């Protein structure tokens, strides 16, 4: 008997990281966690070295920023490689998010919630990492967005204030929103790990949805290689960017300074919030939208309640397998409609492609798996 | 320089046995009259206890010691148990003898019976009978015994379920310091020479001294739904060195004692046709031959079906009432006499045997009685003596032992 | 959670197979793989693209919709 | 003597561009004919300079 | 009856006899299946063991069965039904019994 | 004689500690080899553009 | 007197061969009783797809009549002259022998012959020892350990006669006809293939001239059996089974074959790690680190390691049957063993290792019927007896740098075959196996 | 508010692997000298970034000694101006954005630093402006100093054309040309709003070429272990 | 030193019998005897 | 029977080398091997190569920046600066002292006495030019000392009480060490680059 099963430290990673029974036919779309991790540590390290020159200072922030990509040795390519990476870890999110959706994963209830949470907070990271650098999108982003609480009633208008301590996004905004920027992929990396112990207490998953006890291999090597062949796949993506195209997913407005005075043509965020944004726009009302971008987001949290289907994956279920795909079109679209002005046809497509996400969600999706189910004789 | 046994019995009553034979190997047997008969109802699984128990710490030497520098000269170390005696066994090359003797030595003469040795060892006799009881053959004759005597003999082999971790350090002393004695051991050896065993007997071996077996006749029946019937009739038979043991030994043979041929249909074997005559369905039958220094047992063991026992076992009495009743020509009795003889002498063939033929006998009588006198005993059985064991075991109070589903199964009271 | 030897209760099933040694990595990997490829595609195409198409007329039409609704109108 | 003006010249004469050349012209002599009416004539110019400027960019760093 | 039609193309559009397995196997195993299974005699529990191990293996290997081997929709057995029916059953007994 | 990659596996390969030791000189043979190649690629792919082409103009 | 000694004046082993090509060989001594027997280059390995299983078959046939003795007068006069008649047949060896009175040595020699050359092979008696080996396949079918070995080799040496086993399918044994059985008697069984082997008390002479007067008959002379090297391939197979309350493993690599030297090496290597179970008196104290590890943990309930030989290749390595819980941590110690002595095995180790297999088979040939056979067979696999006095100096010159080259050759870094059998959830992945086969140092 | 987007000028950097020209940047350069200094500041490029890209090191010693630059304070307490240096950043025309809007009419002239990253279009959005500038169309006129230009967002942009032919004589005399003037300080402004450029795309040749060799080695390491899995047969055999 | 006839372990299912050329030597001829050991698996005869 | 179990045909899965049922693995196993580990073997050399690069490269971010490195050195000119007359200059955030050194105050400080300073250094190994004596300006609490003053005719501090001589070492006061000889490089014989 060896010293991996006997050794404290050396239990743990050899029953969640060797010896672990994996199914044998889990696809491409299993090794998204894998990535979100290495993403995750990929951030914090970028992260962590422009930290070791960056200032916080509403006047220097900018130069400081320009100055790591100027005068830093090699300080722009872990710039741009932390800009990227944030991109690359929105990109693995959204994939990880939907495999669990149309795999049914989301049964996994605490492991599933966890990720809500783990989503909610990179979100947030990211909303408060793009103001750093304190250009024209990073303030005038920052602005709009916060500014939406105020449309809570009584007390909106003080949230607001007290989240800028101050009257706009100043001074004592940039200083806080850094320190948290700071802690929170730290945060990340502790429900990262309540996330994994509650998923090791079921193990995985697979796209048939059918139980896997009857074939289970252990992770090394198995998935030690593939993991490891995944990872390589996502440093060429993310290089690739960095490398060849490093402000493709970013926007121009961005490299001039913050100007309180002079406003951008057509204010947005990054583009993994477009989506959450163009459904922001839809409604008229204010609070209405604020709600409605909330639950956006909070209705992930809802899906395991609103499963039909007798069977767990779509892998079966040919109905809900077109509609999974309508929605992510349907999300494409509204990542697109979100990056435009405010003007026709876009709001009208908006409104509809708005209405549509909640109804495949919250009335088609389950219809169509007790179909399913009536054609099965169920 | 071609060679033969050489014998000695010291004033203290120990027998040193041994044939230089100038072999590679070397065998050493210290026999000792210390079988399971000499349990009494207080210490039962005593004996079976202390053949678990060599390599357990001695004096001079300690339980990891024993095994390691046994190991070391790839030796052996073995205890075997007759109901009657008990085996000290060490095998090596001729250049390591004496380094296994202190080891037997030790084992024998001064072992130390420690309390968490002792109470540690106590599961193995749960392991050992369990693995011994899935012979089915151990299940009968175990309880044949028990059935068969009052006392001594009825003692089984194997630790009963009750006494397993029960055995006392002071019971294992106690039965050592009682049996182990000068007056009941004798040490035979094989590729040594017999002064040097001699003068070991001497120096390490005097040690100084510490109710005759009543049949019963009863039967035991363990009912446990096998689709095979094991069952043994037996009664009273001769004791070992009286010359009508002899005559039992050759009605064994007469009636079928084991197979001759591989996958044989066994044409000799006078019980195994009286039994395949009336039914063909899977089965065996042999004569049953115990012969011990108070008493012994003959008869026979069958294994058929479930519904076919009673017919099986009838048919294989009725066989022995036809040789009691008469029915005996010399040609079989000559045959029978041709299997025994070869028998005996095949049995002693191997250096393994050999050493235990002269160390049993050596316990049981007084010397050692060469190959060419057993034979000529052999022939000395008249055919009248033959019919005589026959009737012997016809009119005699018998013993039974069954195991199997029984439900066809007869009771002595109902042959 | 649950270790090799505690999963779960299986029955006269048979598994060959052979070391990474005796055989190789890509055996006919062009021969089978191109066939198989396009009956996974076959497979899900319909299910997948209808959407994608949708995207990509609901995009054009919106674009150019926008473009024409900037210019003038003869009147 | 700017191989940029040689080429705007030799772009200028393509069919897509003397279409839109004269699409321009139309409104031209329409607008600066009729009076108090807001309407202006940008968009046909961009739609002559897209045209133009495509066809300079394909050849005029050739000269540069 | 008049949805027949559709009920055959649903199943081969499903697909899940593809992969030899019948309707029962695809279930979602959540407590009263779980139960159901344990209640299956060995030759019904070792066949879906089976058919299950062998999907997971063609699944793995992204391929399907030949054609021949594929589920025919009418010789899928139903072999759960009754089972499960009565699993059901007898919770929402206890499910009354509490009230 | 063996076949290439046998004379490799016994040479290099077969003892744990000879097959990291390859590894290493390999890596140091391998970046020398890389870089200056791989260099020669862009530097030929930019004739006359990149600094180092131009630099004897004004010195 | 001493053991170096005692080696040399061990009875020599007699060696002559006759006129078809049928060898005599006879080992002397004054013994009351005798072995004497015939051994055959036939098994399983010699027969194809379709009549596989025919040697086991013949051996069911040999002791039931003859021509000169029809039915049960050959099995009559056996037991009637207090004579043992015995058969077994490998995948590469065949052997009929008789434990005999000395006296009756002529008429054992004589008896043999009629068995050989002159078996019956009744169609009554084909049709009834038909039911027979489909009965014994059934037990068999209950015995994990045959099972399990029989698929090591099934898998080791599959798509060639070694993955045979010696009974045959049920299909050859339902349809085998007797014509079948003729034609693989003929084929086979011939002079140069055969050797007549006896020990006791024999004067070679007369052994040698009652083999002139039976044994002349025996035919020694298109396309004369000569078997194939066979691929040993790094495979597993996996007979899952959580019906059986225990786990049978077995492990090997591809072992060297009956000639090789590097065997004496491998069989000190084999004595040093040896054998187990749970009635042994060793226990924790025990020698061997794969055995007091397992008797301390109770890993396994018994274990062995086996150095299987057969002409051109073979199996070296080791069985275990263990809880279903214990396989993974059994495989781990177990190729733990093999690495150790690849790569630091000590020289006292090795010295014990010797020091068993001197042991081992010094008693082993023990009685005349182990050392008939070792006769029969040393003269079919080595083409003569080997003398204990060799056997011991081929043991002297191996020490720890031997031991380690010797293993390293075979062991280290290389495809084993591996069988389970039975509720084998545990039972390692092949890489994971594979993996275990080096160190990282 | 229709919009006009510029086309795509075939760059001597366009490509993947290309890098800039900097005899074009060496131009470029004095095409923000003697032209945009006067009203543009570019204050994240010193004269020290200028060496061992388009100027030596002597050279940008030179460039830098040219110009005034403040300094302080001396032991005195007061601020002085000394002879630039290569450790000073390129000098601001104005000392504050509100001197600027009054010397320009209300319009604050950008910073060039990285007008080309902070503009879609880049390069080809640059140069379409420069070169782009035309009299008004029909039905148009614009604020007294707000000129016409198609590309600037709105029509309508508040700089005066700052190229023309002969604006400058070249170093190293290159015929210039409203369009070669043009390109050479949109290669430069690349650079300046880049300077990473060649080394970004030296490293992408080297990750493209590292990946090409990796991708199928591990890929072919993972066909391996796979391998006793892919080849596998069940076979189902009750009793 | 050298292993037995038989491995012997605890909870291992039963070998079976089915025919007369198997189930022959069975039937047990001569009382007990019992060996245990160092190195050999622990046999109990007829 | 299991007897009845034969292993399945591996032929379309099987390497070339191993096809061949008749024929020993053997010849093959040494190659077979040798294949899969160089594969292995040049996978980790590339990885290697990568992975210092990439923590090469992080190295170096903590490493001084380009403007850091810009105020490393100053230039001075020695032609600027007359025979006996101080010059100060900013470096590293701190003032240094450049001095032109007379006949007179070379041979001054040449034959002084070696034991009786609190800090032991001879002129000779103070200075790379005889004529050029270059300085860091006060050791004990941080002044800047004025030159051409004091007792002994070089630096003095108004700050406790330190007397430096021509050749910068303490002479009579409480600072512990001599004022700093920086690290530097005469040029052309008319520059000096300090840093
Ligand atoms: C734990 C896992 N369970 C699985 C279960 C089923 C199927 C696939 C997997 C995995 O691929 C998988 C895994 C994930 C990640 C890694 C590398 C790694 C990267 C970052 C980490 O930091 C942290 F924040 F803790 F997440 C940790 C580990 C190796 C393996
Ligand atoms: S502070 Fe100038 S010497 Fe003390």
């Amino acid at each position: 008997t060896n010293i991996r099963k006997s050794h404290p430290l050396m239990k743990i990673v050899n029953n969640a990281f060797i010896d672990l029974p994996a199914p044998s036919n889990i696809s491409s779309w299993w090794n998204f966690g894998s990535l979100l991790g290495i993403c995750l540590i990929l951030q914090i390290l970028t992260g962590l070295f422009l930290a070791m020159h960056y200032t916080s200072d509403t006047t220097t922030a900018f130069s400081s920023v320009t100055h790591i990509c100027r005068d830093v040795n090699y300080g722009w390519i872990i710039r741009y490689m932390h800009a990227n990476g944030a991109s690359m870890f929105f990109i693995c999110l959204y994939m990880h998010v939907g495999r669990g959706l149309y795999y049914g994963s989301y049964t996994f209830l605490e492991t599933w919630n966890i990720g809500v949470i783990l989503l909610l907070t990179v979100m947030a990271t990211a909303f408060m990492g793009y103001v750093l650098p304190w250009g024209q999108m990073s303030f005038w982003g920052a602005t709009v967005i916060t500014n939406l609480l105020s449309a809570i009633p009584y007390i909106g208008t003080n949230l607001v204030e007290w989240i800028w301590g101050g009257f706009s996004v100043d001074k004592a905004t940039l200083t806080r929103f850094f320190a948290f920027h700071f802690i929170l992929p730290f945060i990340i990396m502790a429900i990262a790990m309540v996330h994994l112990l509650f998923l090791h207490e079921t193990g995985s998953n697979n796209p048939t949805g059918i139980s896997s006890d009857v074939d289970k291999i252990p992770f090394h090597p198995y998935y030690t290689i593939k993991d490891i062949l995944g990872a390589l796949l996502l440093i060429l993506a993310l290089m690739l960017l960095v490398l060849f195209a490093p402000d493709l997913l970013g926007d121009p407005d961005n490299y001039t300074p913050a100007n309180p005075l002079n406003t951008p043509p057509h204010i947005k965020p990054e583009w993994y919030f477009l989506f959450a944004y163009a459904i922001l726009r839809s409604i008229p009302n204010k609070l209405g939208g604020v709600l409605a971008l909330a639950f956006s987001i909070l209705i992930l949290a809802l899906i395991p309640l609103l499963h039909t289907s007798k069977q767990r994956s779509m892998m079966f279920r040919p109905l809900s397998q077109c509609l999974f795909w309508a929605l992510v079109a349907d999300l494409l679209t509204l990542t697109w409609i979100g990056g435009q002005p405010v003007e026709h046809p876009y709001i009208t497509i908006g409104q509809l492609a708005s209405v549509l996400y909640f109804l495949l969600i919250l009335v088609l999706m389950p219809t169509a798996g007790t179909i399913e189910n009536k054609l099965l004789k169920w | 320089h071609p060679q033969d046994l050489e014998f000695t019995r010291l004033p203290n009553g120990l027998v040193i046995a041994s044939l230089e034979n100038y072999a590679p190997a070397s065998r050493i047997g210290l026999f000792i009259k210390a079988g399971s008969r000499y349990e009494n109802s207080n210490n039962l699984g005593t004996s079976h206890l202390l053949r678990l128990a060599s390599s357990l710490t001695t004096k001079g030497a300690s339980s990891f010691k024993i095994t390691r520098g046994i190991e070391a000269v790839g030796g052996k170390l073995s205890v075997t148990s007759t109901r009657e005696n008990m085996a000290y066994t060490v095998e090596c090359l001729r250049d390591d003898v004496d380094i296994l003797m202190e080891f037997l030595l030790n084992v024998t003469t001064a072992p130390e019976f420690r309390r968490w040795e002792v109470a540690a060892l106590q599961p193995q006799l749960r392991i050992d009978k369990a693995v011994a009881l899935q012979n089915p053959q151990a299940h009968v004759i175990e309880n044949l015994h028990a059935a068969a005597y009052r006392n001594a003999l009825a003692n089984s082999l194997y630790c009963p379920d009750y006494r397993i971790g029960k055995v006392t350090p002071v019971e294992l002393h106690d039965y050592v310091q009682n049996h182990f004695t000068s007056a009941r051991m004798a040490l035979i050896g094989l590729g040594v020479s017999h002064p040097v065993l001699k003068q070991v007997a001497e120096q390490f071996l005097n040690i100084r001294g510490g109710a005759k077996a009543k049949y019963h006749g009863g039967e035991i029946r363990e009912q446990n739904g096998d689709s095979l019937v094991h069952a043994a009739l037996v009664a009273e038979s001769a004791a070992i060195g009286s010359a009508e043991a002899n005559a039992f030994s050759v009605l064994q043979h007469v009636l079928g004692a084991g197979p001759h041929v591989k996958r044989g249909s066994n044409a000799t074997s006078s019980l195994y046709q009286a039994v395949a005559k009336g039914v063909h369905q899977p089965f065996d039958v042999s004569a049953f031959n115990a012969s011990y220094s108070d008493s012994g047992l003959f008869g026979f063991y069958t294994i058929s079906q479930a519904a076919s026992a009673g017919d099986v076992i009838k048919a294989a009495y009725n066989q022995v009432k036809t040789i009691a009743q008469g029915n005996l020509s010399n040609p079989d009795v000559q045959a029978a006499k041709n299997k025994l003889k070869a028998g005996y002498l095949m049995s002693v063939e191997s250096s393994e045997g050999f050493l235990d033929e002269v160390g049993s006998q050596a316990l049981a009588a007084g010397s050692y009685t060469p190959p060419s006198t057993v034979l000529q005993q052999i022939d000395a059985v008249a055919d009248a003596d033959v019919i005589n064991a026959a009737k012997k075991f016809v009119s005699g109070r018998k013993s039974m032992a069954a195991s199997g589903n029984l439900g066809h199964t007869p009771f002595i009271d109902e042959l | 959670g649950r270790q090799f030897g505690h999963l779960t209760r299986v029955r006269h099933v048979i598994t060959y197979s052979l070391s990474p040694f005796e055989q190789r990595a890509f055996p006919h990997y062009f021969s089978k793989g191109i066939p198989n490829v396009l009956r996974r595609t076959r497979a899900c195409i319909l299910r997948v693209a209808p959407p994608f198409v949708a995207f990509y007329l609901v995009y054009t039409w919106g674009t150019q919709e926008f473009e024409k609704s900037k210019r003038k109108n003869p009147a | 003597v700017d191989p940029l003006t040689t080429v705007r010249e030799q772009c200028e004469q393509l069919e897509k561009c003397v279409k839109a050349r004269e699409r321009l012209e139309l409104c031209d002599e329409r607008v600066s004919s009729r009076s108090q009416t807001e309407e202006d004539c940008t968009e046909e110019l961009l739609d002559f300079l897209h045209a133009r400027d495509h066809c300079v960019a394909h050849k005029l760093f050739n000269s540069l | 009856r008049w949805l027949e039609g559709i009920r055959k193309w649903y199943y081969n559009a499903a697909g899940f006899n593809k992969l030899g397995l019948m309707r029962d196997d695809t279930i979602h195993e959540n407590d009263d299946v779980k139960e159901a299974i344990r209640r299956l005699p060995e030759n019904l529990y070792n066949d879906r063991v089976f058919r299950i191990k062998r999907a997971l293996d063609l699944s793995m290997r992204q391929q399907i069965l030949p054609k021949e081997q594929w589920t025919k929709y009418e010789e899928d057995k139903s072999y759960l039904e009754p089972y499960l029916k009565e699993v059901i059953r007898e919770r929402k007994e206890r499910e009354e019994w509490a009230k | 004689a063996p076949t290439l990659t046998a004379r490799l596996y016994s040479l290099l390969f077969r003892r744990t500690s000879t097959f990291a030791l390859t590894i290493v000189v390999g890596a140091l043979f391998f970046e020398r080899a890389f870089d200056q190649g791989a260099d020669a690629i862009y530097e030929h792919i930019n004739e006359g553009k990149l600094w180092k082409h131009i630099k004897h103009k004004y010195e | 007197a001493t053991y170096a000694q005692a080696l040399q004046s061990v009875p020599e082993t007699q060696v002559s061969q006759l006129d078809n090509g049928l060898r005599v060989a006879s080992e002397q001594s004054s013994q009351p009783t005798c072995t004497v027997g015939v051994w055959i280059d036939a098994g399983s390995r010699y027969e194809s797809e379709k009549n596989n299983g025919a040697g086991y078959f013949v051996e069911h046939l040999a002791f039931k009549g003859t021509k000169n003795r029809p039915g049960n007068a050959l099995e009559k006069e056996v037991e009637s002259m207090g004579a043992h008649l015995n058969a077994y047949s490998t995948r590469e060896h065949t052997a009929y022998y008789i434990k005999a009175l000395s006296k009756d040595l002529p008429k054992a020699v004589e008896l043999l012959a009629d068995i050989v050359q002159n078996c019956s092979l009744e169609d009554s008696q084909i049709e009834k020892e038909r039911d027979v080996i489909l009965q014994e396949l059934q037990e068999n079918d209950t015995s994990m350990r045959d099972v399990v070995f029989n698929y090591l080799h099934a898998t080791a040496f599959q798509g060639t006669p070694l993955a045979q086993s010696v009974e045959g399918p049920s299909e050859n044994v339902r349809k085998l006809s007797r014509a079948d059985l003729t034609e693989y008697l003929s084929r086979h069984y011939k002079a140069p293939r055969m050797v007549l082997a006896a020990a006791g008390g024999l004067e070679h002479r007369q052994l040698l001239d009652l083999a002139q007067k039976h044994f002349s008959g025996l035919s020694g002379t298109e396309t004369v059996p000569t078997l194939s090297p066979c691929r040993f391939t790094g495979s597993q197979i996996c007979h899952r089974e959580d019906g059986l309350p225990l786990a049978h493993v077995a492990i090997a690599v591809e072992g060297p074959g009956w000639a090789h030297p590097d065997n004496v090496a491998l069989q000190v290597a084999n004595a040093i790690i040896g054998h187990y179970d749970c009635t042994y008196g060793g226990g924790a104290h025990l020698s061997s680190p794969l055995a007091s590890i397992a008797a301390t943990n109770k890993l396994c309930q018994s274990f062995q390691t086996f150095n299987i030989c057969y002409a051109d290749t073979g199996l070296l390595g080791a069985h275990f049957v263990c809880d279903h819980m214990s396989i993974d941590d059994m495989m781990f110690v177990l190729q733990g063993q093999w690495m150790r002595l690849c790569t630091s095995a000590t020289e006292s180790e090795v010295l014990r290792g010797k020091n068993l297999l001197r042991n081992a088979l010094v008693s082993h040939l023990d009685g005349t019927t182990p050392v008939c056979e070792d006769i029969g067979r040393s003269l079919l696999t080595y083409g003569r007896r080997i003398p204990l006095a060799e056997w011991e100096s081929r043991i002297a010159e191996v020490d720890a740098r031997v031991v380690r080259e010797v293993c390293s050759k075979y062991f280290y870094d290389q495809c084993p075959a591996v069988a389970g059998f039975g509720p084998i959830e545990q039972l390692p992945d092949y890489n994971r196996i594979r993996s275990g086969m080096f160190w990282l140092r | 508010d229709l919009e006009l987007h510029p086309p795509s000028y075939p760059w001597s950097h366009r490509g993947l692997l290309s890098s800039l020209d900097h005899t074009s940047i060496r131009r470029g350069f004095q095409v923000y000298k003697q032209v945009c200094s006067s009203c543009h500041s570019m204050d994240y490029v010193a004269y020290r970034h200028l060496v061992g890209v388009c100027y030596t090191e002597d050279e940008a010693k030179a460039l830098a000694e040219e110009v005034e630059v403040q300094d302080g304070p001396n032991e005195d307490g007061e601020m002085f101006m000394r002879p630039g240096k290569l450790s000073d950043y390129f000098p601001k025309p104005y000392p504050n954005p509100e001197a600027a809007r009054a010397a320009n009419n209300g319009a604050l002239p950008p910073d060039l630093s990285y007008i080309v990253r902070a503009r879609h279009g880049g390069e080809d959005y640059v140069f379409s402006l420069l070169t782009g500038y035309c009299e008004p169309p029909t039905g148009v006129s614009l604020r007294e100093g707000l000129y016409f230009n198609p590309y600037f967002p709105g029509q309508a942009i508040g700089m005066a054309p700052p190229i023309y032919n002969e604006v400058l004589e070249f170093d190293d005399g290159t015929p210039a040309t409203m369009s070669q003037v043009a390109k050479d300080v949109c290669t430069f402004l690349r650079w300046a709003a880049e300077p990473e450029h060649d080394h970004r795309k030296r490293m992408g040749l080297k990750m493209l070429l590292m990946m090409g060799l990796l991708l199928p080695l591990v890929y072919a390491m993972k066909r391996h272990k796979w391998s006793v899995l892919k080849s596998r047969k069940l076979a189902y055999r009750p009793p | 030193a050298v292993p037995a006839t038989s491995e012997s372990p605890v909870l291992d299912l039963k070998r079976s019998v089915l025919c007369r050329e198997s189930l022959r030597g069975q039937a047990a001829g001569r009382p007990l005897v019992a060996s245990v050991s160092l190195n050999v698996p622990a046999s109990v005869r007829y | 029977s299991h007897t009845d179990i034969k292993v399945p045909d591996f032929s379309d899965y099987r390497r070339p080398e191993v096809l061949d049922s008749t024929k020993s693995s053997k010849e093959s196993s040494e190659a077979r091997k040798g294949f899969s580990y160089l594969v292995t073997a040049t996978t980790t050399v590339g990885v290697a190569y990568a992975a210092k690069n990439v923590v090469s490269q992080f190295v170096s971010s903590m490493s001084a920046s380009a403007d850091v490195l810009a105020m490393s050195k100053i230039e001075i000119k020695l032609s600027d600066i007359p025979e006996g007359k101080n010059m100060a200059f900013k470096w590293r955030g701190k003032p240094l002292f450049v001095r032109h050194r007379t006949k007179k105050e070379i041979d001054q400080e040449a034959a002084v006495e070696v034991s009786q300073l609190r800090d032991p250094q001879h002129d000779l190994e103070r200075v790379k030019k005889p004529e050029w004596v270059i300085l860091i300006g006060c050791t004990h609490l941080g002044c800047v000392p004025i030159a051409n003053a004091g007792d002994f005719g070089g630096y003095y501090c108004p700050c406790h009480g330190s007397h430096y001589d021509a050749s910068g070492r303490i002479r009579k006061g409480p600072a512990p060490l001599n004022l700093e000889v920086p690290s530097y490089e005469f040029t052309s014989d008319d520059m000096v680059i300090v840093g």
